[PDB]
């Protein structure tokens, strides 16, 4: 599955065996950034993304792959961090832009479908490359309950219990079928979400990481929020200590 | 629109299209011409007319004003538009400004065109060379020429095209104040210089001149085998 | 093949790159900054002698104060000029007074890499301007002297050649200039390293003198008053 | 100009008269009111005629377009769309007053369009100068459910009233009965005014008129 | 010469040497590369479809994963080929109907929205800036003069009434199966359609699935509207066919 | 977002022929064969209608496609590519008729279609249609035949057949076709030039005729073709 | 984008332009046509390459093109092309009757479409038109006209001339029979008989295989006309009793 | 080696290698430390010099009153992207008043500078830039990049033979927090110089500095206003 010469320099053509390369390309380049999990539960959704520390000086809190779309909806991201930020202010417009004409917030499900349709609006010419970078979506509210969303390069969206994306996606998959997510609350979570990242972050290859959560569900009123530092560091605790 | 890039830069640092262009204006029909005391002529050689075919519709020598006139080498689909367009700004110019037209703007705004060509998106350069003749209101007789990059210089004697190199070699040994003295002389120059490259001429110069306050006057076959006659009558002599 | 926008290995444009090889094929030309204006010198470069020398312009003042000389190509450095023509009358218009040499030569400067194919106008630039410049002019500062290539990169110097002995020249540039020279040992020095470098010996209607001083405006040197600083060899 | 319709058992009965107007005077005595949309819609005009006639073109040409590509006939509700959205860009501007009637698969539809982007449907309908005199007939001899003969007599009395009432009316009365078969476009239904004939000719005389210059070019 | 490539023949939408397109070739590769089979079948009293529905892991949200789309309230359709390309074809669906709506008055005729898809794919065939859709969609739905509609859009522009169609990696295996079925005289009632729709999807492909791993969607003369018939009404269907 | 090419895709070989036309002119060779006949009282249309399947619905899509009251279309060569080229001919003809109140001359229709499919070997980002054209018409009391290729050249043609064989057909057309034939008579020998590269029997779906004449253009029903089929009249 | 570009308004090498001197290829495959002048009138003739059995012939003419009043064309090369250039002179000759009020002279009309035709060759990046096209006409300012024009937007005025295919070898043959001004239109119909016939592929020559259009003022008026086949048939027969005269 | 000539196209490996070519345009300019405190941000930048006739590049520019920038890499697309630093920044005072927040710029800076990497013959920005900036939330150091990902640092250092400054603010970083003005602009001086060989060492000609915090507006010190700052210097440790 490799083609050298022509059917994989423009997005706008087609190889021999019906593929089309430059989004494949644009999945390989998500593949060798860390790996971005979010789990949803009984009473909302949780997120975790593993950020790797290339240098010692910058700043706790920089290079944040945790976006505030809507009031309600969150964003985890993972690829490159440059085509993740563009889609999210396309992702904050479209969440604009709906509230702006119906007066009511944007249902995840629909939101979901008008992001990953400006995603594939990128894969059909040759004047424009597919975005490099895949990201989720959550959100929470009364009616809708909980959701969770992911879109790839292609712009393709499903809805998940437990979703993984990054380097090591499938180890992170195996460690989210042994939870029983349908039945447990959100706080438990936060606790096993932590865990799963340590276990799935590879320290012999890569350096050290940052972590970082984000609650959205009823524990916080269907708002999306960051974790706070007493939460974190206690699932962090956990994290570390159920290692060994 | 088209958008292209057509002239870019070389590894060497040159323009490829820019020197290719003036590779047309070489593949071209001979142009000479001079500057005199009080007239200016210019002339153009390797008419190469199959003679079943009408010479008033070939003429190289156009006149872009009453004072202004030019002749071209190279491709003369790409030098009518130039004259055109040149011809428009000579009136555009009146319109403007109550004064006529002298030769240094018509000859910059030329140069102008050529250059905006060499760096516009989608466009090729012009591949002609043009010898701009005519008269300021001073009553100064002056010559210039412009080439595809878009530059241009003022000249006392010049050829364009076809053997360039030979009859600017015959001019600069030539060019002298008695070679310029009568109005006579400053047109057996002309011939003598195109006869230089030519195949036996006579029939194949045609040639135009302009006093500093009549209009064009361009010389038929009959009056230029008169000159003919006479530059091989003392070139027999010297034998 | 490759687009005009397009990164080498190195890490810089290659049609800015190649824009630099194209002055080093044109005319040498020396400006030196003194603390009572300043000058600058080019060569001609006469092909034929039927060809007059006075229509080779190649310092042409831009405002009442500021003077330029170009090298590489004449063609598209008349464009360059001409829009700094203009902006210095746009500022006059607008602020009635005269521009700053520093300000003159950043107004070029921003029409450095505005060349493209693809998003942009129908009659926008497709190549860089493929000639280095020498702004020399007196302001509120003093006597300035600016140079500017085809990255947009523009610079105060004391001494700088630009064109074919552009290494030539500079080297017999840095023996000789000193921060209390006068403007008359300026106008000497340049012509002795003017006719190093030049292939055709040194004449009155061969060169080009131009200087720029606080006392008067930008002044042209005549065939007359140039034999004068000539027959100092 | 007096333009009006009716739905009856079967189909639908559409009326107008003949007489155009240039201001107070008569400019054209026959003149054709009902106009052609498809093979099986037809609509009467009122307003200004050059507005009636363009618009009336334009969506009977769109239609023939439409008919073609879904290869079937083209239903009344369709050309009433297409009336209704045009006019109203125009925000009146376009002074058409229109009787839209024809048979539908779905049965008999009877439609009436303002200048300014109205549509109302109703069994019977009257527009145009004589309006109001041709709708007093409908509304003291209207029933529902008609036969042809007696639907065409109802029509022929309103468009008449609106002939001899109104200044801007007159001359013939001209019937197009559409029904779910059989179409009938009578253009001279009824003629109920006529030229008393010149019983005193003026004819002039060969040579009576002076001729100043005489110019004859002879022809192919 | 049969097989023989000049210039960028292979690469933009343009003519071969023989006058055939490579480009839309290999586009109806791209709708095996999902690895999904379609079916369609029509009777007499309504228009069946049914699909695969793979997941192949519980992390997946099973309601979330359907090609089963709805158009308009009478005219459903199903997606077969790349997701992402599917579902760009379905909002240009669900517009055209909406459009042909206010400005004609009637409800659109499932002949002419397959027409109208099939004009605006032609688009990407002729012109070279964009590569054709890697998809294929199958419309159902009833014309309320001539009775039940089936129609197939191709990648290359084709669109055709069917009385039985496939889509997808088997289907040229099941199309095979079809024309059996269509030579003897059937008596085509809603569970005469229903089975041999399944059945058709259950012997080329060899499983014997389960309600979960499939889709259905009908459209009856007495109810014109387009019903999912879910995990509920699917196993009703499944349990009767091990009878005979 | 997109932008759109501005160069042409079809251009001048080194031996001068046109490299794209003539690939289009081997598409409409790999096509369907399509006949048409002028019979001075009318005009007959007809082309292979092979569903191939059994499967597929015959009645649902038309390959003779009217575009006025008397004017029709028949092709041969890619289906996609004729579509458009019908909703383009149904839209100038009523341009047409909106302006001069006329019914369209057959002649002046093909010069119009003609022009769009010239188009599309000069302009920018686009290739050529790989269909062939049979338009048919009657005005001034006189049928109408002419064929419209690729490249955008028109023929007025008596009587012609495209598609697969066509070499064989025109050779058995000129065997076969006389002046002043009447329209019943032109069916015939339309249906048996069909015949001659067809192979697999003949039935009322197998085949799609059209009739153009005084009365105006329209298809046969299936009925009618069924009649003229069974071997005799 | 620009690697599926095939760059048709660029220079080469040699100094010229490789798409318009491929357009010239494409002329000299294309059917002979010739026009000549005379001092009573002036003609054209062209080879039609469309014969066939069953042809309908409904059209005036194959490649002879009415632009004006007093002014018409003949085609060598793409028929396509120059349906649509045919049709951009129809439009400028009444631009200038609408806005002068008098009939368009015969090079200002050549320049027109001439100026259109080079700026497809220097930007737009399209394939240039593949036509040359012989241009015959009257005006008020010289008269009877002859010009030729090229797919570089090249024109000439001529008095004798050939363009298509066996160019090369009908223009030597003009130039030996052609007398200046002394040639009448009874003689120049002979003389492009003449060429056609030995400058052809398949020669014997018959009335169906070419067309011939004259240009003649009558009346204070220009005629424009295209011969029929017996008219055609009677040069075709004198010229082929010259052919018997030859030998004795 | 054929993926290398536009941004659009993707390697086989999964990345652009035009932006990564764009990368080298600002290890090839020479290096400016950016440092801050808890009051104060400083910029401390080193000059280059064509020929020794010629005066030195300018490094330090101009953005608003609290904001200010140090470039690395291209000249044009340095001014160019300060042009649209110092626009977006007179729209915030001119609609709101208020001065725009230093996170608020740098992430109008990350949406620019990612439109020419995906279309067609558009090339990325060739300069890296470490901007100074003071707000109502304390001093900032930002970090861009010719991609469209930007950095949040406390203390860093681009451009040619930065590797050295770089390991030096990494020994220190604790330190700054808590650090005076004078000692906070003397911790980034010793580390500009880490970048030059032992061959030579800074002067009054070459460095620049720019100051910004709670104290003082934006302000670049270049000649003999930059002298108070270069004296009491720790000696050269080679």
């Amino acid at each position: 599955s490799s083609i050298g010469t022509g059917y994989d320099l423009s997005a706008s053509t087609f190889s021999p065996d019906g593929r089309v390369f430059q989004v494949e390309y644009a999945m390989k380049a998500v593949e060798n950034s860390s790996t971005a999990i979010g789990i949803r539960c009984k009473d909302g959704v949780v997120f975790g993304v593993e950020k790797l520390v290339l240098s010692k000086l910058y700043e706790e809190g920089s290079n944040k792959r945790l976006f505030n779309v809507d009031r309600h909806v969150g964003m985890a991201v993972a690829g490159l961090l440059a085509d993740a930020r563009s889609l999210a202010d396309i992702a904050r417009e479209e969440a604009s832009n709906f509230r702006s004409n119906f007066g009511y917030n944007i249902p995840l499900k629909h939101l979901a479908d008008r992001v990953a349709m400006y995603v594939h609006a990128y894969t059909l010419y040759s004047a424009v490359r597919p975005f490099g970078c895949s990201f989720m979506l959550g959100s929470y509210s009364a009616n809708d309950g909980a959701q969770l969303y992911m879109i790839d390069p292609s712009g393709v969206s499903y809805g998940y219990w437990g979703c993984a994306i990054g380097k090591a996606r499938q180890a992170a998959k195996t460690e989210i079928e042994k939870l029983q997510m349908k039945e447990m609350t959100c706080r438990d979570v936060v606790k096993e979400v932590a865990k799963i990242i340590y276990i799935v972050h590879d320290e012999v290859k890569d350096k050290a990481f940052e972590l970082e959560l984000s609650w959205v569900g009823e524990l916080t009123k269907g708002r999306h929020e960051i974790v706070p530092k007493d939460i974190r560091e206690e699932a962090e605790k956990y994290a570390k200590e159920s290692l060994k | 629109s088209y958008d292209r890039a057509i002239t870019v830069f070389s590894p060497d640092g040159h323009l490829f299209q820019v020197e290719y262009a003036q590779e047309a204006v070489k593949k071209g029909s001979t142009a000479v011409g001079v500057r005199g005391k009080d007239i200016v002529v210019l002339g153009v050689e390797k008419k190469s007319v199959a003679k079943l075919q009408d010479e008033r519709t070939v003429r190289k020598i156009c006149a872009l004003d009453d004072n202004v006139c030019m002749a071209f080498a190279g491709l003369t689909a790409d030098a009518r538009i130039v004259i055109n367009r040149a011809r428009v700004e000579c009136q555009s110019h009146r319109l403007t400004v109550e004064d006529p037209v002298t030769v240094e703007y018509i000859t910059r705004y030329i140069a102008s065109l050529k250059q905006r060509y060499t760096q516009s998106n989608g466009r090729r350069p012009f591949g002609i060379s043009a010898l701009i003749v005519g008269f300021d209101f001073d009553g100064t007789p002056r010559l210039y020429q412009t080439d595809p990059s878009g530059t241009y210089h003022a000249w006392k004697a010049n050829a364009i095209g076809r053997g360039a190199k030979s009859v600017r070699e015959f001019l600069e040994k030539n060019y002298t104040d008695d070679a310029i003295e009568t109005d006579d002389l400053t047109i057996k120059l002309v011939i003598k210089a195109l006869l230089e490259v030519v195949q036996s001429g006579g029939k194949n110069i045609e040639l135009a001149v302009m006093r500093r306050d009549q209009p064009l006057k361009i010389l038929n076959p009959e009056e230029i085998e008169k000159y003919v006659a006479e530059i091989e009558k003392e070139k027999e002599e010297n034998e | 093949d490759r687009g005009v926008n397009t990164f080498s290995p190195e890490g810089r444009l290659f049609q800015v790159e190649y824009a630099i090889e194209a002055i080093k094929l044109g005319s040498t030309a020396i400006g030196i900054q003194t603390s009572e204006g300043v000058c600058l010198a080019v060569e001609k470069r006469i092909t034929s002698p039927l060809m007059e020398p006075s229509s080779i312009e190649k310092i042409v003042e831009i405002d009442a104060h500021i003077g330029c000389a170009m090298s590489g190509l004449i063609a598209d450095a008349k464009t360059l000029i001409d829009k700094a023509r203009v902006e210095t009358q746009n500022h006059w218009f607008t602020y009635n007074e005269t521009m700053t040499v520093e300000s003159v030569t950043q107004a070029v400067s921003n029409l450095a890499l505005q060349f493209g194919e693809e998003d942009a106008d129908p009659g926008a630039m497709s190549r860089p301007f493929g000639v280095a410049l020498l702004f020399g002019g007196v302001d509120e500062k003093g006597p300035q002297l600016f140079h500017m290539d085809p990255s947009g990169t523009f610079v105060q110097c004391d001494a700088r050649a630009i064109g074919s002995a552009s290494e030539g020249a500079q080297s017999s540039l840095q023996e000789v200039y000193h921060k209390s020279m006068t403007l008359k040992e300026a106008i000497k020095s340049s012509l002795i390293i003017l006719k190093q470098v030049m292939e055709e010996k040194l004449n009155a209607t061969n060169i080009e003198l131009a200087t720029v001083q606080p006392g008067q405006n930008f002044h042209m040197f005549t065939k007359e008053e140039l034999e004068e600083v000539i027959k100092d060899i | 100009t007096t333009i009006a319709g009716v739905v009856y058992k079967d189909g639908i009965v559409l009326g107008a008269d003949t007489r155009a107007t240039e201001g107070m005077v008569v400019a054209d005595k026959n003149c054709s009111k009902i106009h052609f949309i498809s093979p099986n819609i037809y609509c009467c005009g009122a307003g200004t005629a050059a507005d009636t006639d363009m618009t009336t073109q334009l969506i009977s040409s769109n239609l023939e377009l439409h008919s073609l590509t879904t290869g079937r006939l083209p239903r009344v509700v369709t050309a009433n769309r297409m009336l209704k959205q045009m006019l109203f860009r125009y925000q009146g501007y376009i002074g058409a007053a229109l009787v839209l009637g024809g048979v539908d698969v779905t049965g008999p539809h009877l439609y009436s369009i303002y200048p300014h982007g109205s549509t109302d449907k109703l069994p019977y309908v009257t527009m145009g100068s004589g309006s109001l005199a041709a709708m007093a007939v409908f509304e003291d001899k209207f029933r529902p459910d008609m036969e042809e003969e007696e639907a065409k007599k109802l029509v022929s009395e309103a468009i008449a009233a609106g002939i001899f009432n109104d200044l801007g009316s007159g001359s013939n009365i001209d019937l197009c009965v559409i029904s779910k078969s059989k179409l009938d476009f009578l253009r001279p239904f009824s003629v109920p005014n006529k030229k008393g004939t010149r019983l005193g000719r003026y004819r002039c005389e060969k040579g009576t008129t002076a001729v100043l210059t005489e110019k004859v070019t002879p022809l192919e | 010469s049969r097989g023989s490539s000049a210039g960028f023949d292979r690469h933009i939408t343009i003519f071969s040497p023989e006058g055939r397109l490579y480009q839309v070739e290999y586009a109806f590769k791209a709708i095996n590369q999902g690895g999904l089979t379609s079916v369609a079948v029509r009777g007499k009293d309504c228009a069946v479809i049914v699909t695969q529905k793979k997941v192949p892991d519980k992390l997946l949200d099973s309601s979330t994963v359907t090609h089963l789309f709805k158009i308009t309230e009478s005219i459903g359709c199903v997606m077969t080929g790349m997701t992402a390309d599917s579902r760009s074809q379905v909002q240009r669906a669900r517009y055209e109907a909406a459009n042909w709506k206010y400005k004609y008055g009637y409800e659109i005729p499932v002949d002419m929205l397959c027409k109208r898809i099939a004009d605006i794919s032609q688009v990407y065939t002729q012109n070279a800036e964009m590569r054709p859709l890697g998809c294929c969609m199958i419309l159902i739905g009833i014309d309320e003069e001539q009775g039940p509609q089936v129609y197939k859009c191709d990648p290359a522009g084709y669109y055709c009434g069917f009385k039985a169609t496939a889509a997808g990696v088997k289907q040229t295996e099941s199309t095979s199966f079809l024309e059996k079925k269509v030579k003897k005289k059937f008596d085509w009632t809603f569970e005469q359609t229903v089975e041999t729709a399944i059945t058709c999807l259950s012997t080329v492909l060899s499983i014997d699935f389960k309600p979960s791993e499939i889709e259905v969607g009908v459209v009856t003369v007495e109810n014109p509207k387009f019903r999912i018939l879910t995990e509920a009404e699917i196993d009703a269907h499944l349990v009767a066919l091990a009878e005979r | 977002a997109k932008r759109g090419y501005s160069f042409s895709l079809t251009t001048f070989s080194p031996s001068g022929k046109l490299v794209q036309i003539e690939y289009a002119l081997a598409a409409v060779a790999g096509g369907a064969p399509s006949v048409g006949i002028k019979a001075a009282n009318g005009v007959v249309l007809a082309t292979e209608k092979k569903q191939k399947s059994i499967l597929y619905d015959e009645r649902s899509v038309h390959k003779v496609e009217p575009i006025t009251k008397h004017i029709g279309l028949v092709y041969s060569g890619m289906g996609p590519d004729y579509r458009v080229l019908v909703h383009r001919a149904r839209k100038l003809a009523q341009q047409y008729y909106l302006v001069y109140q006329e019914p369209i001359p057959t002649a002046q229709l093909v010069q119009r279609v003609a022009s769009v499919m010239q188009e599309y070997t000069q302009s920018g980002g686009v290739r050529p249609f790989g269909v062939s054209l049979l338009i048919c018409g009657w005005n001034e009391g006189r049928p109408y035949l002419f064929q419209s290729d690729p490249s955008g050249a028109y023929f007025a043609w008596k009587a012609t057949a495209m598609g697969k064989n066509y070499v064989n057909g025109k050779t058995f057309l000129e065997k076969r076709y006389n002046e002043d034939l009447e329209l019943e008579d032109a069916i015939h020998t339309a249906i048996l030039t069909l015949k001659e590269s067809f192979e697999g029997q003949m039935t009322e779906d197998n085949i799609e005729v059209g009739i153009c004449n005084e009365a105006g253009f329209r298809r046969l029903t299936p009925t009618e073709v069924r009649d003229y089929l069974a071997a005799i009249a | 984008s620009r690697r599926y570009d095939s760059r048709t308004t660029i220079f080469s090498p040699e100094g010229r332009l490789y798409q318009v001197e491929y357009a010239m290829e494409a002329i000299g495959h294309a059917g002979t046509c010739l026009g000549i002048l005379a001092n009573d009138g002036v003609l054209l003739a062209a080879e039609r390459r469309n014969i066939h059995k069953l042809l309908d012939e409904v059209f005036f003419s194959e490649k002879i093109y009415k632009l004006n009043e007093d002014m018409a064309c003949s085609v060598a090369g793409i028929t396509s092309d120059a349906n649509v250039l045919t049709n951009e002179l129809r439009l400028i000759a009444q631009r200038y009757l609408l806005q002068y009020q008098e009939p368009i002279p015969c090079e200002q009309l050549v320049t027109a479409l001439c100026d259109i035709k080079q700026a497809y060759t220097q930007f737009g990046g399209k394939r240039p038109f593949g036509v040359s096209l012989l241009y015959i006409g009257w005006d008020k300012h010289y008269g009877f006209q002859l010009y030729q024009s090229d797919p570089s937007g090249n024109y000439g005025g001529w008095k004798a001339t050939c363009i298509g295919n066996n160019s090369a070898a009908a223009v030597s043959m003009l130039k030996q029979d052609y007398k200046e001004g002394e040639m009448t239109l009874k003689s120049a119909l002979a003389l492009a008989v003449k060429v056609l016939n030995k400058t052809m592929d398949v020669s014997k020559l018959s009335a169906e295989k070419v067309e011939i259009a004259t240009l003649t003022r009558e009346s204070g008026k220009t005629v424009i006309r295209v011969l029929k086949q017996k008219e055609v048939e009677q040069l075709i027969k004198k010229h082929e009793e010259e052919e018997a005269k030859a030998e004795r | 080696n054929q993926y290398d000539n536009d941004v659009t196209v993707w390697s086989p490996q999964g990345r652009i290698h035009q932006i990564e070519y764009a990368m080298e345009a600002v290890k090839q300019g020479s290096a400016t430390v950016g440092l801050k405190s808890k009051t104060h941000a400083v910029l401390v930048a080193l000059k280059r010099a064509q020929s020794e006739l010629a005066a030195h590049q300018k490094k330090i520019l101009h953005v608003d009153n609290h904001i200010g920038i140090s470039i690395a890499g291209l000249t044009a697309d340095a001014r160019l992207l300060c042009n649209f630093m110092r626009q977006e920044c007179l729209d915030s005072r001119f609609v709101f008043d208020r001065p725009l927040p230093v996170s608020r710029l740098v992430s109008l800076i990350g949406s620019k500078t990612q439109i020419p990497t995906q279309r067609y013959g558009r090339r990325p920005y060739g300069v890296g830039l470490l901007i100074a900036g003071y707000d109502d939330m304390g001093p900032h150091i930002f970090q861009t990049c010719p991609s469209a990902n930007y950095f949040d640092c406390r203390a860093m250092s681009i451009g040619a033979r930065s590797q050295s400054a770089r390991t030096y603010l990494e020994r220190h970083m604790s330190e700054f927090m808590e650090c005076n003005l004078d000692e906070l602009v003397k911790h980034g001086l010793r580390a500009l110089r880490e970048t030059l060989p032992a061959e030579q060492d800074l002067t009054t000609k070459n460095v620049s500095i720019g100051i910004v915090g709670k104290d003082l507006e934006f302000t670049i010190y270049d000649d003999d206003d930059v002298s108070p700052f270069l004296d009491g210097l720790e000696e050269r440790p080679q």
